[PDB]
């Protein structure tokens, strides 16, 4: 007679509404299109299924 | 602000803007002759009343 | 016939944040732009950044 299931399943939910990436920023002093081309490659090669089946 | 591509032309054209009302100090020559062209502007303002009065 | 890469070692300009799952460059330039115009009033920069959203 399960009672903790469901607040697993809340907490999974929870957590599923709210997805979290990376986010390159430039750093102090550099160039401020320093980080478009590395977010753009990932964005690229993260995009695909794989990588949120395995952060989920 | 950070840099993309539409946020880039939204901050050249804050850029410009706060160049060409002298608040800003121009360090890259594009910047000194906007701010040129600002007081070549500025010389080149008259208002109708002024003329008006001065006719009279 | 292989290629080598050539990177200098002016590489880490860009530190690491974490922000909203985006799927690619232009989805994250529309946020940043839907996000821009939630806080702007209706003035000049308002009709800048609605054709910037119209732009992507």
């Amino acid at each position: 007679f399960d009672v903790v299931r469901p607040v697993v399943r809340k907490l999974v939910s929870e957590m599923r509404q709210n997805p979290i990436d990376v986010l390159y920023r430039p750093k102090d002093g550099a160039r401020p299109d320093a980080a478009d081309v590395l977010m753009g490659m990932y964005r690229t090669d993260m995009r695909h299924n794989t990588a949120k089946i395995a952060v989920n | 602000l950070l840099d993309g591509k539409g946020v880039e032309m939204m901050r050249d054209y804050a850029n410009k803007q706060l160049i060409q009302m002298g608040v800003k100090k121009p360090e890259t020559p594009e910047e000194q002759q906007w701010l040129v062209e600002a007081q070549q502007a500025k010389q080149g303002q008259q208002d109708p009343a002024m003329v008006q009065a001065q006719g009279v | 016939e292989k290629q080598v890469l050539n990177d200098i070692r002016g590489r880490y300009e860009c530190y690491t944040d974490v922000g909203p799952s985006f799927q690619s460059m232009k989805q994250q330039n529309r946020a940043e732009i839907l996000e821009l115009l939630g806080k702007t009033p209706q003035g000049t920069p308002e009709y800048q950044l609605l054709l910037l959203q119209y732009f992507t």
